């Protein structure tokens, strides 16, 4: 009851941490689960533990989804939340021992998150904004220790265009990124290098009989969801108006007439992105059909029989916040994984686009700001001053497991590279992911982008007042 | 099954061992409180209603009843009655400071509150403590009659223990060298009224068949005085009967050689023998009570004898008359007539039995009373209303005070409470209101409003010359807070068997 | 085993505030309330965390209705009627195991209330007049201690102020209101908030409908309207022949909350009016009853003075932001301060501390007659109480002081919460309403209670640390009826 | 390993309730049965059934850190277990255990010498009795009560300040007559040896006297007995009686005729002797243990020079002094009502006496209360991070245990300890060396330990910090019996 379910909460939550912490890094153990039905899997991905893996107390369970939440936003990196926020819980526990109050800890750890997002700031290294030398060090820092090594030649290319086309100058120049209007279309057959990039949206659908008006220079999207309404499109005289549903031959006369193209079967990803790249809109009452009906959108329709199949090309379109990435091979296991890596790659050169910074990994980070507020905890008093500083020393776990599996000591390992770092101040030292020696980031490249790991940090805070804040689960077991 | 040997299990067994031996005690507060039964174990029926008299008799097998019944031990040496009052007081002290223990304050807090309080209540007693002594208490007495009448009042006893009050304070005062219940004692005469009592200046005792000789003494002597002898007085094979007839006749001729009027012992005399031990041509005594050994020697001054022919300074030496008479029918011992006179004993002459008991439980704290109102004048009222008003003061003194102490000041305050709710649990009235209207007019009206133990309603004490000893309660509710801190203050205790 | 089912309906009604123990005050705890279907429930406050519990013991479900009778007053104190009710019933107990009856103990609660809220009757306040403005001051500077905007907020309290009282309705009895929505949000960006002002009107930041009016249109009449003033091929050609027939009316500052007027500025130099795109219903609606106006959807059809009053319409740049300026209007709907910043965003949890110092300001607007916070009340009252008890003498003598006994939890849970030691805070604010009555010169001494921030004693009276005097009285009324009820059931 | 590490930490929670002047006092039932209320570490110590032989080292530690201060024994105790615990967490960290004691040797080696700079000595003397009072309040301030001590440290000084003389000094010419009786105030001062007696035959102004010493205590055929055994007892008293005594001592009770004897050639009848005075009385007069009555002779005899009765204290007692020292011998008379008080005084009053004989060589004296844990604390933990390698851990663990001591001066007093070990920490960077823990406070308040008063033995820290080191390296480089 209260600090005792506390204390349960936290032990809940460490549990799941060390069950996923040995596995994040360049040379990450594989964690293997069986069901109870003769199911044997192997893998390495720490959400693909999360996925099936079933718990049994609501603490581990909110503090899955909040990293279910971090998922579909910056990508990946949630182990390290997960692993992260359990150090800062259990520390918390030993004040928790001293009978100190929740209350005095949460405050430590928020006066904890602002020195951390500050002091990251500090050691932050700004890349330059769209030169391709640095935009391809950014695909050999994100991208690589994966099955991309391979196949990356391209998938630098298909980030930077990607992040040129998913732009949005909705308050200022061109700043929000997204990862859903970007037209991926992967489709087998053919070599790799046929996955190409253009301006538009391409449509697996078509009319059924193309005996039509088709394709003309700059169609005017016009959603809808009758030749009634056919003949009072007539008023401003659209060259394409947009349905859902089965177009006869006789009906594609019959828009023929009106000169507008609709088409079957779409889906809603296909929809919503037509009408991202173009501008559409959709009414059909009669005293809104006004001069606001008509979305001028594209500047090319185009029936393409791209590998046999009934294409019809939105292309050289309004907004180009909707465009074209082919992917095309044999099968379909590597350039789903490139569309994963280079959606967050997508956030990555986001960032580039708001706070081109790159910061040193491995480790380095979190040696910097475990130092810097280390040096910042000597000056404060007052009982908030140790659980500051066990955070201080408690996240330091991205260099100790990532020293922990490569082979060599933590202990003379991490002291030496502490040693390394509070008299070397400017120095910025991060453990290397293959031999387990202490080598400068900056040398070796390795730099993770500023605001993921800010996110990271941010969210492993709010994840530890989070669990802290739950006094008890009286309304069950 | 529970075991309980962790710090906070450890005072939760202490107190809950200070409060089984307090409920040993409970019932025995007050002058009319109800008794204990124990026996020896072989059949030594121990009716009693004191309450060190009860503890030396009781078993006491816990760490912390052994360390307060050492307080409780202390408290009868001074005057004996008293000792139940402070040990139920710490066990309300410490019943009281309970429930905030376990729920996380510090022991050595809460006893430096419970000092604090222990001095400022001792302040307080000593401004509202008032003297009575030169109201007409020693000369004029009668006032200091007027609290002699203070055991028996207003009953059918009270006819009667007018002169038991005239004859207490003349127990008192014509003896008073700081005097004690051994210098006074009471003897039960069967048949009469209960008037017909007496108080001789001197011993009385009555005689049996291994207590004392023959009749027809030296009653109106100038001079008689008594043998101290350890050595019998009592009657080959014709070698061992001359020899015997000759002892017959040396311890005959020891009488009219030392001079001896009674020879006292502790060894029979045959009253078988009774014209043949008066054929030892004087009086003589045996089997002698050791009251009877002093009374007669630190008073009288009968000296001790060795041998056959044991002549003395002091078996005939200055005492100032023998007496042999038929108190209610039956004749006593009397070596009266006392020069060193710390001696006059109480001759209950009356009808019935158990009023032996009566009087020994309603005289025996009177001659207490008395010779206390000669010892001290500074005194108080009684019947719990010198708790009440040190609780009132100290209830204002806890929430007039920061800090954490004000918890337990109060916590000090109402432990005090149960002084006079034992007392009228003791009487049989209900304890709720005799306590509401208590305190009501207590802390309206004033101070010495009491507990009356004869009609169970609120009365003035201080007016019904209800005197307690102010020096008696400082040294009270001190051994009180004392025996409170020194339990609070243990938590470990280490065993180290043999094995 | 097992006996006294009266104490077994104490311990199921203590568990009840058990559970809602430390979410008392605004720093308290979270609840976890999680049913087995999965789901699990975050919630730090009494009232939802009493309605969603899956409550178990019949009478223990006593006392979650009749707080829910405390919830159809006021809402509030839902959380403290349990509570306080819950320690009745703990000390009612320990006087029934001393031979207490339970009627006596019951009667001893009724008297102890009553004689409560007379005590509270001749100690309220109600000193927040008009010209009692700084405790208006620095009770919105409660609403905004440990911020960023506390260097600022001074001047920031001196607008809100100025926005709350000039805003206010008076009501159909006469007594002030203010709707908390009328004056609203309204960033703005570049400089910071620093020089971020209120505005005697709504400003909003879109399209602008004309400088053809001019810098003040001394009536603006509010011809507002839902359509888009868009050609087709008395209109059915909707742009001019309705809002020209409603023109000749007098139509002075026509609104078109869809798409522009064609020939909306040629119109707008013989109107004066607009044609405002996303006119959001939050200002819409709070434009047309500022004014008095119509809103129509279709115009053809009376429509001349409907179209309520507005005094200027002002066209001019605001912090890079020429704004829609409907202000000093007939009714005082209009009204924003233009939040000087980044966006809604860089000042996001500023423009919170902004909101939610409107509406706990509020709170001592309606029923000026007010108490103290920080649990002083209930100090003061044990002390109080304890002094009204030893005056009876009755049976009912040791209950009401286990009504004094009790009515302290409430400063030993914030004490609690507040991350301190709960006994020396309690025992200060004891200690501080004793000479509250014993000593007859510091009268003004009872103002001393718990800061809910940091748990220490302060003054509320001169912090402006309020509360409504009804939600204090009808607290303790059924705080005694959920204590009379389950002491009554055995 | 981990197990006996346990054994210690548990040593050490059974003694860290006892720390410092609001110790709990526990409760003995020995094996024989005893009753002691008592808080000296020394004696539970001494009592506890230690069967764990991990445990024993760091109980033989605190018995040589009582064989030459006489206190510090729960000092030693505490900074063991910290020690300790504080290991159990380097060796968690991935530390060896061999790190771990080169580091705290190194810790050890630095605070041995930042000690010696942060005195604030004794003033002249171990004379001027009301100066050297207030330096020994502190020691019977930590074991008795100290609203007691202020006449205590009066009546535990001036007959200890009888011979500071010529750098010379020994603690057991201190003794104590314990009779019972009246209160502590009623407690008072002599100078010589003292006990009670019975007989009143003494002659007082003797010379160099003639001391009786005892090792061992006490129809007509039937009267002729009697005059045998009457010239028997005559002619044992002569046997002492010859060669001239002043006194005939015996350990137990008087008899009639002896003592007519006693009062025939007019000497002392002493009686009732203790089964500890049979040494000391011997040591003070230069006496040779006789068993019975009938071998004396002059060679064979003890010499004091001024025997009479005392009748301070409200008893009759004997006196014996003006020895070869003419001083040697002071005890005190201790009164009280019980007798479970009475131990805790008596043992107050050695272990202030031994203080004073490490004050006659040492005059140092260090701030205590905090002042100096703290100090160190700081200074070490400052000194850690100056060298690099594992050490850096084990000295930075050294310093924090340095802050279990205070800790326990903390939650002894009913003090949040966390809050007043952050504020002493924060207040001893500017507001320097001479502040601690106020002990009064219930809210956590420090107070400066100088002006209070409140300082302790610098030589007792100085070799309580060798030997808990030197314990818990002992204990560290052991694995285990078989057992
Ligand atoms: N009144 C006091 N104020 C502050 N500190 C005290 C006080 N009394 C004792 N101490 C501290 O308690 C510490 C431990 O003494 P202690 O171990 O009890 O002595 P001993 O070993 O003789 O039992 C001492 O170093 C002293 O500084």
């Amino acid at each position: 009851s209260g600090r005792k379910v506390q204390s349960g909460n936290i032990n809940a939550a460490k549990t799941i941490a060390d069950i996923i912490r040995t596995c994040l890094g360049p040379k990450s153990m594989m964690k293997m689960l069986l069901d109870p039905m003769g199911g044997i899997v192997m893998t390495n991905d720490g959400n693909a533990i999360l996925r099936e893996i079933q718990v049994q107390h609501p603490a581990a369970k909110s503090m899955i989804e909040i990293s279910r939440t971090q998922d579909e936003e910056v990508g990946d990196g949630t182990t390290s939340v997960i692993i992260l926020a359990g150090e800062m819980l259990s520390v918390a526990e030993h004040f928790l021992e001293q009978q100190m109050h929740p209350t005095v800890v949460i405050s430590a750890y928020r006066k904890a998150l602002d020195d951390m997002i500050s002091t990251l700031k500090k050691i932050s290294i700004p890349v330059d904004i769209s030169d391709s030398d640095m935009m391809l060090n950014i695909i050999n820092s994100s991208i690589t220790t994966k099955a991309i090594s391979r196949w990356s030649s391209l998938a630098c290319n298909i980030a930077l265009d990607a992040v040129k086309m998913v732009q949005f100058e909705e308050n200022g120049r061109k700043e929000i990124d997204i990862k859903k209007y970007a037209r991926v279309e992967k489709i087998p057959g053919g070599i790799i290098e046929d996955s190409c990039v253009l301006r538009g949206v391409m449509i697996n659908k078509d009319v059924t009989h193309p005996r039509m008006r088709r394709y003309i220079k700059n169609p005017r999207i016009v959603l809808l969801d009758i030749q009634q309404l056919c003949e009072d499109i007539i008023q401003l005289k659209p060259d394409v108006v947009i349905t859902e549903k089965g177009i006869s031959d006789l009906a594609q006369h019959y828009l023929m007439r009106a000169n507008i193209t609709a088409i079957r079967r779409v889906r809603k990803t296909d929809n919503n992105r037509i009408a991202r790249a173009c501008g559409a809109r959709i009414v059909s009452r009669p005293e809104e059909l006004r001069e606001d009906d008509v979305g001028t959108g594209a500047g090319l329709l185009e029936i393409k029989k791209i590998g046999d199949e009934y294409f019809t090309f939105i292309t050289d379109c309004k907004d180009p916040k909707a465009c074209t990435i082919l992917l095309r091979g044999a099968s379909k296991e590597i350039l789903s994984e490139v569309e994963r890596n280079l959606q967050d790659a997508m956030q990555v050169c986001r960032n580039v686009l708001l706070d081109p910074q790159l910061v040193p990994g491995g480790g380095a980070s979190e040696m910097a700001v475990a130092h810097a507020l280390t040096e910042k905890s000597k000056a404060m008093t007052g009982v908030e001053q140790w659980p500051y500083r066990a955070v201080a020393q408690a996240l330091e776990v991205i260099p100790r497991t990532l020293i922990q599996n490569c082979g060599a000591s933590t202990i003379r390992l991490l002291t030496s590279l502490r040693a390394k770092h509070t008299q070397e101040n400017c120095e910025t030292w991060g453990v290397n992911g293959e031999t387990g020696t202490l080598v400068d980031m900056k040398e070796l490249g390795i730099w993770e982008p500023l605001a993921v790991k800010l996110q990271t940090y941010k969210t492993a805070v709010e994840t530890a007042v989070l669990l802290l804040r739950i006094d008890d689960i009286v309304s069950g077991h | 099954g529970t075991d309980s040997s962790q710090g906070i299990p450890q005072l939760v067994s202490n107190i809950s061992a200070c409060q089984v031996i307090a409920e040993a005690v409970r019932t025995t507060l007050g002058p009319r409180g109800m008794d204990k039964l124990i026996v020896d174990g072989r059949g030594k029926a121990t009716i009693s209603n004191d309450g060190a008299t009860i503890l030396k008799l009781l078993d006491v097998v816990h760490p912390a009843a052994k360390t307060l019944v050492d307080i409780a031990k202390s408290q009868d040496a001074e005057v004996g009655d008293g000792t139940t009052s402070v040990t139920l007081l710490a066990a309300e002290f410490l019943k009281q400071v309970k429930p905030y223990v376990e729920e996380g304050l510090h022991p050595q807090i809460i006893i430096r509150a419970f000092r604090t309080a222990t001095q400022l209540a001792v302040n307080k007693i000593k401004e509202i403590a008032v003297t009575v002594k030169k109201a007409d208490k020693v000369e004029q007495r009668k006032l200091l009659e007027k609290c002699a009448m203070t055991a028996l009042s207003s009953k059918l006893i009270s006819q009667q223990k007018a002169f038991f009050a005239k004859m207490v304070v003349d127990a008192v005062m014509m003896l008073d060298d700081l005097l004690q219940l051994k210098m006074i004692g009471i003897k039960k005469v069967q048949g009469g009224a209960l008037e017909d009592s007496q108080l001789v200046a001197g011993v009385a005792f009555k005689k049996t068949f291994s207590y004392a000789g023959f009749e027809m003494q030296p009653k109106k002597y100038h001079n008689p005085k008594i043998a101290l002898l350890n050595v019998e007085l009592e009657l080959d094979y014709q070698a061992i009967v001359d020899a015997e007839w000759n002892i017959l006749y040396d311890k005959l001729e020891k009488i009219h050689h030392s001079g001896a009027k009674v020879v006292l012992s502790k060894l029979p005399i045959g009253d078988v023998a009774t014209q043949y031990f008066a054929d030892r041509d004087m009086f003589c005594a045996g089997r002698v009570p050791e009251e009877d050994l002093k009374r007669t020697m630190m008073a009288c001054g009968g000296s001790i004898q060795t041998s056959v022919n044991a002549l003395s300074a002091d078996v005939l030496g200055r005492c100032q008359v023998f007496e042999e008479t038929q108190i209610g029918g039956e004749r006593y011992n009397f070596f009266t007539g006392c020069p060193k006179a710390k001696t006059c004993t109480f001759i209950l002459r009356g009808g019935a039995e158990q009023f032996m008991e009566e009087t020994e439980r309603s005289l025996h704290d009177a001659i207490m009373i008395v010779r206390r109102a000669i010892k001290n004048d500074s005194v108080v009222a009684g019947g719990g209303a010198i708790e009440m008003e040190l609780s009132k003061y100290l209830r204002d003194y806890s929430r007039t005070i920061p800090g954490k102490q004000q918890l337990l000041i109060g916590a000090y305050a109402k432990a005090l409470e149960i002084i006079p709710r034992q007392l009228c649990d003791n009487a049989g009235f209900d304890a709720t209101n005799i306590l509401n209207k208590l305190r009501a007019r207590h802390a309206q009206g004033g101070t010495w409003y009491g507990v009356d133990i004869n009609n169970e309603d609120i009365a003035d004490n201080f007016e019904a010359f209800v005197w307690e000893p102010a020096m008696v309660r400082i040294n009270a509710l001190t051994a009180a807070s004392e025996a409170a801190c020194l339990i609070v203050s243990v938590d470990e205790t280490i065993k180290n068997p043999r094995s | 085993t097992g006996e006294t089912i009266r104490s077994q309906n104490v311990m199921a009604a203590a568990s009840i505030a058990n559970i809602v123990k430390s979410s008392l005050g605004p720093v308290g705890l979270d609840k976890m309330l999680v049913d087995d279907i999965g789901d699990v429930t975050i919630t730090n406050d009494g009232a939802t965390i009493l309605k969603l519990l899956e409550v178990e013991h019949p009478a223990a479900k006593v006392l979650c209705e009749l707080a829910d009778l405390q919830d159809k007053e006021v809402g509030d104190g839902t959380t403290s009627v349990v509570i306080i009710a819950a320690e009745l019933l703990k000390n009612a107990d320990e006087l029934v195991k001393q031979k207490i009856h339970p009627t006596s103990v019951i009667s001893g609660y009724r008297l102890a209330c009553k004689e409560a809220v007379r005590y509270i009757n001749e100690n309220l306040i109600v000193n927040t007049d008009e010209l009692g403005r700084d405790c208006l001051i620095n009770a919105a500077k409660t609403s905004m201690s440990s911020k960023i905007i506390g260097i600022n907020g001074d001047f920031f309290a001196n607008m809100v102020v100025d926005a709350v009282l000039a805003i206010k309705y008076t009501d159909i009895r006469g007594q002030p209101r203010y709707p908390v929505n009328s004056v609203n949000i309204l960033k703005a960006h570049g400089r910071s908030q620093m020089e971020s002002m209120l505005i005697s009107g709504y400003a909003l930041n879109c399209v602008v409908g004309s400088q053809g009016m001019p810098k003040r249109i001394v009536n603006a009449k509010i011809a507002c309207l839902d359509f888009s003033l868009q050609k087709t091929k008395r209109e059915s050609d909707i742009t001019k022949e309705r809002i020209q027939k409603i023109l000749a009316t007098g139509a002075n500052v026509i609104l078109t909350t869809g798409g522009i007027d064609d020939m909306c500025l040629k119109y707008f130099v013989e109107a004066g009016a607009m044609a405002v795109r996303r006119v959001l219903k939050r200002d819409l609606k709070r434009i047309a009853k500022a004014s008095g106006a119509t809103i129509l959807s279709t115009l053809a059809n009376f429509e001349a003075a409907m179209l309520g009053q507005a005094e200027e319409v002002v066209q001019e740049r605001i912090c890079d932001d020429e704004l829609i300026l409907i202000k000093n209007t007939k009714a005082r709907t209009s009204a924003s301060i233009i939040l000087r910043g980044a966006n809604d965003f860089m000042c996001d949890e500023m423009e919170r501390s902004l909101h939610d110092a409107l509406c706990v300001v509020k709170r001592v607007l309606e029923s000026k007659s007010v108490v103290p916070g920080g649990g002083a009340v209930e100090a003061a009252l044990s002390i109080y109480l304890e002094n009204y008890a030893t005056s009876m003498g009755s049976r009912e003598q040791l209950a009401i002081a286990e009504f004094a006994r009790s009515l302290l939890v409430i400063p030993n849970t914030l004490a609690v919460n507040a991350a301190q030691d709960s006994t020396d805070l309690v025992a200060k604010l004891r200690a501080f309403h004793n000479e509250a009555q014993v000593n007859p010169e510091r009268k003004n001494l009872k103002w001393i209670g718990l800061d809910l921030s940091n748990g220490k004693p302060r003054d509320n009276k001169q912090a402006g640390v309020f509360e409504p005097t009804i939600v204090k009285v009808k607290s303790l009324k059924f705080a005694t009826e959920a204590a009379i009820t389950i002491l009554r059931i055995d | 390993v981990y197990r006996n590490i346990q054994a210690c930490k548990e040593l050490a929670q059974t003694t860290r309730t006892a720390y410092g002047p609001n110790g709990m006092n526990k409760m003995v039932i020995n094996h024989l049965e005893k009753l002691f209320v008592t808080n000296d570490a020394a004696t539970i110590l001494r009592e506890l059934e230690v069967q764990h032989p991990a445990a024993k080292m760091i109980v033989m530690a605190s018995h040589m850190q009582e064989q030459e201060v006489g206190d510090g024994t729960n000092f030693v105790l505490v900074f063991a277990g910290a020690l300790l615990e504080l290991a159990e967490e380097l060796l968690r960290i991935g530390l060896s255990v061999s790190e771990v004691i080169e580091g705290y040797e190194i810790a050890c080696r630095k605070a041995h010498e930042i000690l010696p700079n942060l005195v604030c000595c004794s003033a002249k003397n171990l004379r001027d009795i009301d100066e050297v009072s207030s330096l020994l309040r502190t020691s019977i301030m930590s074991k008795q009560y100290g609203n007691e001590v202020f006449l205590a440290k009066l009546i535990a000084q001036a007959c200890v300040s009888i011979f500071p003389d010529s750098g010379h000094f020994n603690v057991d010419n201190i003794r104590v007559c314990k009779i019972l009786g009246s209160g502590i105030s009623s407690s008072s001062v002599l100078h010589g040896m003292v006990f009670k007696k019975e007989t009143e035959g003494d002659v007082t102004s003797v010379k160099d006297a003639k001391i009786a010493v005892y090792s061992c205590p006490f129809a007509e055929e039937l009267m002729n007995f009697s005059k045998g055994e009457e010239n028997l007892m005559d002619a044992q008293v002569k046997a002492i009686a010859d060669t001239g005594a002043n006194v005939v001592v015996t350990g137990g009770k008087v008899a009639d005729m002896a003592l007519h004897y006693a009062n025939k050639y007019n000497i002392m009848l002493v009686r009732l002797n203790s089964k500890w005075d049979l040494r000391r009385l011997c040591k003070t007069v230069g006496a040779t243990a006789l068993p019975r009555l009938t071998p004396p002779v002059l060679e064979e005899m003890g010499h004091c020079d001024s025997v009479y009765l005392s009748e301070v204290g409200d008893t009759q007692v004997v006196v014996f002094k003006h020895e070869k020292e003419d001083g040697a011998i002071s005890t005190i008379v201790l009164r009280g009502s019980t007798d479970n008080l009475m131990d805790d005084i008596e043992r107050a009053v050695d272990d202030g006496v031994n203080t004073f004989k490490v004050l006659t060589r040492d005059k140092r004296l260090v701030p205590g209360g905090g002042a100096t844990e703290i100090e160190l604390a700081k200074q070490i933990t400052s000194y850690g991070e100056t060298c690099p390698g594992l050490e850096q851990y084990a000295i930075k663990k050294f310093a924090e245990a340095f802050e279990a001591i205070p800790r326990a001066l903390a939650e002894n007093s009913g003090v949040k300890a966390n809050e007043v070990i952050s504020k002493l920490y924060a207040v001893h960077q500017e507001g320097n060396k001479n502040v601690g823990l106020d002990i009064e406070a219930e809210v956590p308040a420090v107070k400066d330990m100088l002006e209070a008063g409140i300082l302790d033995t610098y030589l007792g820290k100085y070799w309580a910090i060798k030997l808990a080191t030197n314990a818990a390296v002992t204990v560290l480089r052991v694995d285990q019996i078989i057992m």
